């Protein structure tokens, strides 16, 4: 297989 | 027909229009382009008013064929933060100047090569052909190189030189000395005096060997004034140390007094060019053209400094004659060749700079007009009028789509006004308009707006400027669209359309250069070059159209909006009209925007340029149209980045990449229902991973593709505020703060003593002579001072813009 995900690891807080 | 290939070609329509066709770069001529543009377009001008960014912009424009909007709006990381939309426009304008200069340089290089060949067949060119032509950083010094060439080699298309050479310090050396400000090259003595050498050359044209001296000095002066180095040094001297002397002509002394624009500089003395204001020199040159004023540009000395170089020290008395000859040769050269031409060049530069400032002011005013938003489609009622003395008022209810639904005419006097108010209230109750707009013509707008307020409160009411509505009324297009309506009704529809969105009305009514020039962007608008002013205005239109994006499906259904897809990137008068023709003929309205190439025949480069700036109203579609809908097509996002959207949505939903159930469309069609989920995505980490995969830096693009999925074509215009009291004052009065010159002389008509003296100005402004001058508050009326009814001209001493009241003067001492 070959896969990528944008990580939900973000510390920017959902733009308020 | 040129229009046919223009519509058929694969380049932006505005690229083929330019005189200098856009030819690719080489990355070495491109770097020189960037350096020259940065140095010339970002250098301090003579009147008071990163290179990699320019390289990238030029590369885009000339190789990728990206229009200034597509660079500004999708290539920010390349040009930002040091280049903006106007910076890109300036760069693309200066690219034409670079190309012109390069073609001139190539032509001159070929000429110099042919001349070298001819001379080799028979002074000569050894390094000048290289040193000069290769080192030509401006069109002006290109003239210095050419004219110097014409002086010597201009004689041959297929003996006073003896004295000139026997004059010491050959002109190149004199140029070197002037550039160094000290005697780098010493003079060459001769074992005789000037006259003895004169006897050799005094034969036929110049007998009386003083005549051969005159001829030799003239030759030396020509050679000095044609030398490129002396030209550079003297032009620099003029640039830094230049004074402006002005006196009024016989026709000027009489007709320029405290009201003619040239009053402030009717007399000037040693006014440095560095202190010239924005458009001051434009006014100076206009006044000089009118014949009521005369000027001259000089440095006063500079001749005394120059003469020290082309000179010798010893007092042998056989060099004092040579020294005097050299001094007077330099004098003649400077006085009749260099000073005059340098003054002409400096005057042209200053006038062009003033013209540029005027063009920039007009562009800024147009920007402010188009950057005013819509109102918060909406049913807008527009009321327009005139002097009103035996003339009715028309109000037009324009639908939210912009189409006028219906109109109403609103023509002892107390009961007539009461009946008009009753019928207006009836109309408002029957067909509730979201906004009532009153045109701006005179004081009667205030009364009209106040009556409309009194009606509505028993829903806003706002005053609206009336200047584009007048142009629409007078235009033939108003007749075309409304054959039955009177002109004033056209004003109402124009006002309603402008209040609904200025851009949609400005582009529709300013359909031609003449129509746009009808507006008053700046008092000196008429004197700037038409081409440059029109280009600036159309650039402002293009910017605001691409920064808004044009909704396709509404330009077709409501042909009133067709004018907007002229200013779309990539998509011009011919191209826009062809796209509209294709859509009309196919009888199909864009359910999808990648459909542009699918159903039309627009090339890859144009699609790339234009398609980011076209809106599709996906929320408005229904019935049979439900059959085919790409949901990303309803946004600022472009079909090169439609994979990064369909990854950004999958990642923001934490969909398991290993689930065969991760439908990337369905992920967007959940994100466009719940746009708050995109806030939990780290776009900087996502952009670093795209960069690692070799897709390049996309950080700023991803922030737009987020902000856009958070609101479909998020409008950035400043909302329709109500005009500030200053705005109302300058709008209804029809003159600017500069026009209300405190202390200006104005012809006013006295109306009646309400304790003061009420004088009505022709500008529709009440004039109250103060009781101090009147001197009668409880004393007898001021009838003795002046008879009521007639007109007098006085001077202003105070302003009441918030009440339209201006102080006046009765004493002639104030008049003096």
């Amino acid at each position: 297989k070959e896969v990528y995900r944008i990580p939900k690891k973000s510390q920017t807080e959902k733009e308020n | 027909d040129q229009d046919n290939e223009i519509r058929a070609t694969d380049l932006p329509e505005r690229f083929q229009l330019r005189s200098i066709p856009v030819k690719g770069a080489e990355d070495d001529e491109l770097e020189e382009e960037a350096d020259w543009i940065y140095r010339n377009a970002f250098a301090t001008p003579t009147i008071s008013l990163t290179i990699q960014k320019i390289k990238e912009a030029l590369g885009f424009m000339r190789n990728q064929h990206f229009e200034v909007p597509f660079i500004a709006f999708y290539r920010k990381e390349y040009v930002e933060p040091e280049l903006h939309i106007n910076d890109l426009w300036r760069v693309w304008q200066w690219d034409e100047k670079w190309t012109q200069l390069r073609i001139r340089k190539e032509n001159l290089t070929r000429l110099f090569e042919k001349m070298q060949a001819y001379q080799y067949e028979q002074r000569a060119l050894d390094t000048t052909d290289m040193e000069r032509l290769k080192d030509v950083q401006s069109m002006d010094e290109l003239k210095d190189v050419y004219n110097h060439f014409l002086l010597y080699y201009g004689r041959d298309i297929p003996g006073l030189d003896g004295l000139a050479k026997k004059f010491g310090l050959t002109p190149e050396q004199f140029g070197e000395n002037l550039r160094d400000s000290y005697q780098r090259h010493e003079t060459e003595q001769f074992p005789a005096e000037p006259l003895e050498l004169a006897k050799d050359y005094v034969c036929s044209q110049f007998p009386t060997p003083e005549a051969v001296l005159e001829g030799a000095r003239y030759m030396v002066a020509l050679q000095i004034a044609r030398e490129p180095l002396v030209r550079q040094v003297l032009r620099q001297t003029f640039q830094e140390r230049a004074k402006l002397n002005i006196t009024p002509t016989k026709k000027g002394r009489k007709d320029v007094d405290e009201a003619h624009y040239a009053y402030s500089f009717k007399y000037l003395k040693n006014k440095p060019v560095k202190e010239l204001r924005d458009d001051q020199f434009l006014k100076i040159c206009l006044a000089e053209d009118e014949g009521l004023l005369t000027t001259d540009i000089s440095i006063d000395t500079y001749f005394e400094e120059i003469k020290q170089f082309y000179y010798r020290d010893e007092f042998s008395h056989q060099v004092q004659e040579w020294n005097r000859q050299r001094t007077m040769a330099i004098e003649r050269a400077l006085q009749q060749f260099l000073y005059v031409q340098m003054a002409k060049e400096l005057k042209n530069k200053l006038l062009a700079e003033a013209k540029e400032y005027v063009i920039k002011a007009c562009s800024r005013k147009l920007y402010n007009w188009l950057r005013v938003a819509p109102y918060r489609g909406i049913r807008v009622l527009g009321i327009a009028f005139s002097s009103a003395r035996d003339h009715p008022v028309f109000c037009a209810l324009v639908n939210g789509e912009g189409e006028v639904t219906d109109f109403l005419r609103l023509p002892e006097e107390r009961e007539k006004k009461a009946q008009d108010i009753e019928t207006l209230k009836k109309f408002l109750l029957n067909k509730k308009p979201h906004v009532v707009t009153v045109a701006g013509e005179n004081r009667d707008a205030q009364m009209l707006i106040e009556d409309v307020k009194r009606i509505v409160h028993e829903i806003g009411v706002e005053l609206v400027d009336n200047e584009l509505a007048i142009l629409y009324m007078n235009s033939k297009k108003s007749e075309a669209e409304f054959r039955d309506y009177p002109p004033v009704l056209r004003q109402a529809v124009s006002l309603a359309r402008r209040i609904q969105d200025p851009l949609i009305e400005f582009a529709q009514v300013c359909s031609s250069d003449e129509d746009i020039l009808c507006l008053k962007f700046h008092p000196l608008q008429e004197h700037v070059v038409k081409e440059e002013l029109l280009n600036a205005l159309y650039c402002e239109f293009i910017n605001r159209v691409n920064e808004v994006g044009v909704d396709v499906n509404r330009a077709i259904a409501h042909p009133y909006s067709q004018a907007l897809i002229q200013y779309v990137c990539g998509l011009g008068p011919r191209k826009g009209t062809h796209l509209l023709k294709i859509l009309k003929q196919n009888n199909t309205r864009l359910e999808s925007r990648t459909q542009l190439v699918t159903m039309c025949h627009m090339g890859p480069k144009v699609f790339m340029n234009c398609a980011g700036f076209l809106k599709i109203d996906t929320a408005s579609l229904g019935d049979s149209t439900d059959s085919y809908i790409e949901v990303l097509d309803g946004s600022r996002v472009h079909p090169e980045t439609y994979e990064w959207a369909r990854k950004m949505a999958v990642d923001a939903l934490e969909y398991d990449e290993s689930a065969e159930d991760a439908n990337p469309a369905g992920a967007l069609e959940e994100i466009l229902e719940n746009p708050e989920r995109l806030k939990d995505l780290d776009l900087d980490a996502f952009a670093e991973e795209l960069e690692r995969q070799g897709y390049g830096d996309k950080h700023i693009t991803l922030y737009d593709i987020r902000a856009e999925l958070s609101c479909r074509y998020k409008d950035l215009r400043t909302a329709y505020r109500s005009p500030n009291t200053e705005e109302i004052f300058n709008m209804l009065t029809k003159e600017t703060p500069e026009t209300f010159y405190i202390g200006k002389l104005i012809i006013c008509n006295v109306t009646g003593i309400a304790i003061g003296v009420k004088t009505r100005l022709d500008n529709g402004v009440t004039g109250f002579i103060p009781t101090k001058f009147l001197s009668d508050k409880v004393v007898k009326r001021p009838e003795e001072r002046v008879k009521v009814g007639m007109t007098v001209h006085c001077r202003i001493m105070k302003i009441d813009i918030e009440k339209f009241s201006a102080d006046l003067t009765c004493r002639t001492s104030d008049l003096m």
